Formats: C-alpha cells, structure tokens, sequence
C-alpha cells in the first residue's frame, strides 16, 4: 500500500506540484 | 506547520495546499 | 504557514480551521 | 487604523479558539 506520509524531499516535490504559479514557502521547523 | 501535519500525520489535499502563496 | 498567511498577511476562518488537528 | 493580523499569543489565542476539542499543534 503506498505510504501515505509526505517527508523531506517528497514533501517539497509535492507543494511544488500542488502549489503551481502560486508558489510556496517551505518552513520545516515550525 | 506542514511536517507535522503531513509528514508526522497524513494531511489531505486541501491542508498541504493550505502551506501555499 | 499560518504565520506567513495570518500574520504577515490577513487569512480567513477556513485557512486558520486547516492548522487544527 | 484597527489591525486584522493574528500574530504570536493572539495568534495561538486563535488557535485555541476555533480548533475547540480538536487541538493543534503550534511553534514559534
């Protein structure tokens, strides 16, 4: 079953896609 | 913020996309 | 996140609902 | 004129408020 959990690198990858022309801010810490 | 709710936690569509702009 | 979206910026009741959990 | 930014403790004050019984997670 595929993991579910969206970390690290596949977690950026993912914002980057749904976000679009949007963009976004990636802020692990908080 | 966004680890733990979709890294930690499974977060739905709408929850990642809340983390965009 | 919900500082860059309510603090920095103004966010609806929907965009705050979405940190809960 | 009247300020409509939630920030620091009005900001988990805020949290607090709407999430009720589900609770959240919040940092600095």
């Amino acid at each position: 079953f595929v993991n579910q959990h969206l970390c690290a690198s596949h977690l950026v990858e993912a914002l980057y896609l749904v976000c679009g022309e949007r963009g976004f801010f990636y802020t692990p810490k908080t | 913020g966004i680890v733990e709710q979709c890294c930690t936690s499974i977060c739905s569509l709408y929850q990642l996309e809340n983390y965009c702009n």
